[PDB]
């Protein structure tokens, strides 16, 4: 649930 | 080669406010949230504020030592994002680094500004080149889970920060495959398998909770031989 953006 | 540069910090009196900005370059600014982190001697690294995307209405959070004080914002039109601080104290002393991306992969140089939950990790540590060196990283709330997305941050001289990890064990673009990050013993743990000299320098892990995260105090790593 942070910025788990790849 | 992905950039970030920050600007705008100085020599300020206790009470002022300031500005910093940071420009991004070579990835889609954008797509990815940012954050304020800053060094000082004494604190080590603190998380100061993230800003999330427009799709988020661009929703921000902050570390308690600087809410009410300071602002986040960003201009993804000029891939830039930037801290409004008011009511500066001494204790907001350090240098300030733009980051993020998987979670901080990119850092920028660092801003000098002057005004004038507990994450264990070892102090120092010693290898040697060609050895197996394991670094841990504790929780005082408990067990580490992937819940924490646990990140880990290399430092090297006059303050060079890379990303090495991020979401336990997805290592960044680039990073060599020497390092690996993982969960054992209820603690995070980065590893390096075959450590080389440049590989001497001080590594810092990131905890997140719900909704901020806490950096550990950093390992001395030594690397003799
Ligand atoms: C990143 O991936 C994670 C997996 O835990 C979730 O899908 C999350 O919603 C994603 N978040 C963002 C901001 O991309």
């Amino acid at each position: 649930a942070p910025d788990t953006r790849p | 080669q992905v950039q970030l540069q920050e600007s705008g910090g100085g020599l300020v009196q206790p009470g002022g406010s300031m500005k910093l900005s940071c420009v991004a370059s070579g990835f889609t600014f954008s797509n990815y949230w940012m954050n304020w982190v800053r060094q000082s001697p004494e604190k080590g690294l603190e998380w100061v504020a993230e800003i999330r995307l427009k799709s988020n209405n661009y929703a921000t959070h902050y570390a308690e030592s600087v809410k009410g004080r300071f602002t986040i914002s960003r201009d993804d039109s000029k891939s830039s994002v930037y801290l409004q601080m008011n009511n500066l104290r001494a204790e907001d002393t350090g240098i300030y680094y733009c980051t993020g991306v998987g979670q901080f992969a990119y850092w920028g140089q660092g801003t000098t500004v002057t005004v004038s939950i507990v994450v264990t990790q070892e102090s120092a540590l010693t290898t040697s080149p060609g050895e197996t060196v394991t670094l841990t990283c504790r929780s005082s709330t408990g067990a580490v889970t992937t819940s924490n997305y646990a990140n880990w941050v290399q430092e090297k001289p006059d303050h060079l920060f890379t990303g090495l990890i991020g979401g336990t064990n997805n290592r960044a673009p680039g990073v060599p495959a020497r390092f690996s990050g993982s969960l054992i013993g209820d603690k995070a743990a980065l590893t390096i398998t075959g450590a080389q000299t440049e590989d001497e320098a001080i590594y810092f892990c990131a905890l997140w909770y719900s909704n901020h995260w806490v950096f550990g105090g950093g390992t001395k790593l030594t690397v003799l031989g």
